[PDB]
């Protein structure tokens, strides 16, 4: 979910973490 | 699967613009961003229990020519790591100033222990400081207890050495703050300024800060510093 | 009437202080010489509230108690054994109080403090901003007429001190805990912090409201302590060094001093 | 009287970390510009050099594991790597294990040709 990731409490670094660890699990699920 | 292939593009488009924002602030940081902490402030992040007083006392005997004037602590009270009331007791005030007052913020259920702590780091209790809690339309911000609602915070004040000695001011400021809650434990700036009204461009160590509380002319430790 | 002064003393319109009771059988009057110097298990027992309305001397020109008399007092286990005391704390002897009370077995539990409020710097602060030209502030406690100051913070009693000024009242809440009973008790049913308006002159005199504030605080925390037909003749209610001004009150032993 | 400026610097120079305070006493705000256990120190960044140096570009892993010892993200390896390399998207240097001359020259060129194309947002040329 993208509300989890665009909390305002976040960081950008923590925020593009999660950006990229969503995109890796959605990547996997699209080569699924 | 369309819906999944659209939900990756809208997160590479995030990916982007979180990465500009992350490359501007990496950039402004790099060439000229001040922090919020002022210069003059003296951060130390170290743990209590763990950090070699001796060498705070050499030198603040060097570079001041004296100890401090104040000493506040809002201690990690047994119930962010805690500590316990003999760890926070095993800390050498007693060296740590000679003349001056020490500022132990005391929840209701360590209250009492911290007037134990005061008077067995050689202060005498004479003053405390307590902070209503307050809210954004000016009432009180009522909590909760076992007997009444918690809508307050008491730092409890102890006198050491000679203070008469025209560094510390008498009949200053006041002993009731009344601020909105800013955080979690976050005591108000009101402290800060009080103290400074105490004892005017003085020597001050804090114990238990956190990035909030570094201020000019204050020696701050903290685990979070 | 929504600013900040009016908000905080908005209480004052929800606790009038009641008649006192023409019922002798509804409370027990005790006049005594010495209060410290005397035994009062003959006067009450198994009482829930020691209220001590006392007044510290702290400085040798006024008058007031001091803590050789709070510890010359006597406060046996034929007294309040399972109980809470309310005394009225200083900055100068709280740890002095605190040390003679757990001498005595009373643990510290709660703080309940009075926000001191001046109506005369409310006053004050009006004449400087601009009815209110002629005005006592006593008059003010007393006609709940108040000025509408929005920040409540410049107007607090900021009385003599060799420190930080004394802008609050204490009142000291200590529990004499029962390993064998239980002390009934209704939680969080009120603020430890109120404010109260109070004089220049007069930082230590509480207002007739804020006196029943501080009784309706008591009698609401304990409840099995009111007047009740089963409390006639073993009030759980007793008050040390009381004035005629608000101790005449159900359910409360009202224990005098010289009158 | 004392100042308090040089008194400050003198106690952040014998009491303070390395990442608080500088090398003259003077306060280290980017310290304070990052949340607590995420700073990227110069030492990090020297790492990160070396690991480029040694490893190829996206071996983060392997970087990670070598000049880190696995307290760093991978994410913010590659956004270093991107910051000192000037494109926002690192992908023609992807596996290509550039020494520190090399990537201070691509770094040179990459900052000329977003001038040129007009493109250049903080100095990282924008794809
Ligand atoms: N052993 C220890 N040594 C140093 N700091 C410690 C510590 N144990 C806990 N702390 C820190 O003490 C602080 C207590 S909360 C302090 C709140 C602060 N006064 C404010 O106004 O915001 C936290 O930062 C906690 O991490």
């Amino acid at each position: 979910t993208l509300e989890d990731i665009e909390n305002e409490k976040f960081t950008n670094l923590e925020i593009l973490t999660h950006l990229y660890n969503l995109k890796a699990e959605i990547v996997r699920r699209l080569a699924e | 699967k369309k819906g999944l292939q659209g939900l990756l593009q809208d997160i590479e488009k995030r990916i982007l613009h979180y990465k500009q924002l992350f490359f501007k602030e990496q950039n402004e940081i790099a060439n000229g961003k001040r922090s919020m902490v002022p210069d003059n402030s003296i951060p130390i992040c170290s743990d209590v229990t763990k950090l070699n007083f001796q060498a705070l006392i050499d030198a603040q005997m060097r570079h001041a020519g004296k100890m401090f004037d104040v000493i506040m602590m809002d201690p990690p009270w047994q119930l962010y790591d805690s500590l316990s009331d003999e760890k926070i007791q095993n800390m050498p005030i007693q060296s740590l100033q000679q003349d001056g007052f020490i500022f132990v913020w005391a929840i209701n259920a360590k209250y009492r222990v911290t007037i134990k702590m005061i008077e067995n780091w050689g202060y005498k209790l004479v003053d405390e400081i307590t902070w209503v809690k307050k809210t954004v339309n000016g009432k009180i911000a009522k909590g909760h207890g076992f007997y009444l609602q918690h809508a307050k915070e008491s730092c409890l004040i102890g006198v050491k050495g000679d203070v008469d000695n025209g560094r510390f001011k008498k009949n200053i400021a006041s002993d009731v703050i009344f601020s909105e809650r800013r955080g979690q434990s976050q005591k108000p700036e009101e402290i800060y300024q009080y103290i400074n009204q105490l004892c005017p461009n003085g020597n001050y160590l804090e114990i238990f800060a956190r990035r909030n509380n570094l201020h000019d002319n204050w020696v701050s430790i903290g685990n979070e510093l | 009437g929504e600013d900040q002064l009016s908000l905080l003393l908005k209480w004052r319109s929800s606790y009038i202080p009641p008649q006192k009771p023409t019922n002798e059988d509804e409370y027990k009057k005790i006049i005594c010489k010495d209060i410290s110097s005397e035994k009062l298990e003959q006067h009450a027992g198994d009482v829930s509230a020691l209220f001590i309305n006392i007044k510290w001397k702290l400085s040798e020109g006024q008058s007031g108690k001091s803590i050789e008399d709070l510890k010359k007092l006597a406060i046996s286990d034929k007294l309040i054994n399972n109980g809470i005391i309310f005394i009225w704390s200083e900055k100068e002897i709280l740890s002095q109080i605190v040390d003679v009370l757990e001498a005595k077995g009373f643990n510290y539990i709660e703080n309940f403090m009075i926000n001191q409020l001046s109506a005369d710097k409310a006053l004050e602060m009006q004449r400087k901003n601009q009815i209110w030209s002629d005005i006592t502030p006593e008059q003010c406690i007393e006609q709940e007429k108040f000025p509408p100051n929005n920040y409540v913070q410049d107007i607090f009693v900021n009385s003599e001190y060799s420190f930080f000024r004394k802008s609050k009242k204490i009142l000291l809440m200590l529990r004499k805990f029962n390993k064998d009973a239980q002390l009934e008790l209704r939680h969080q049913r009120t603020s430890d912090i109120f404010f109260d308006i109070f004089e220049q002159n007069k930082p230590n005199d509480v207002s007739k409201k804020g006196m029943e504030f501080v009784y309706k605080m008591i009698e609401t925390l304990l409840p099995k302590a009111n007047y009740s037909e089963e409390n006639k003749g073993a009030f759980k209610m007793m008050e040390l060094y009381a004035d005629d001004k608000s101790q005449p009150r159900k359910g409360w032993i009202s224990v005098y001093e010289q009158e | 009287p004392l100042d308090f400026t040089q008194y400050a610097k003198n106690m952040r120079k014998d009491l303070s970390n390395q990442d608080i305070c500088l090398e003259d006493g003077a306060l280290n705000h980017s310290y304070f510009l990052t949340k607590k256990g995420q700073y990227w120190t110069p030492l990090n960044q020297k790492a990160l050099q070396r690991g480029i140096e040694l490893f190829g570009v996206g071996n983060w892993k392997e970087i990670n594991y070598d000049e880190f010892s696995g307290k760093a993200n991978i994410v913010e390896l590659e956004l270093r790597t991107c910051m000192i390399l000037g494109i926002n998207d690192i992908t023609e240097y992807y596996g290509k294990k550039i020494s520190e001359e090399e990537q201070e020259e691509i770094k040179k060129s990459n900052i000329a040709k977003g001038k040129k194309e007009n493109k250049l947002k903080d100095n990282i040329y924008q794809k």
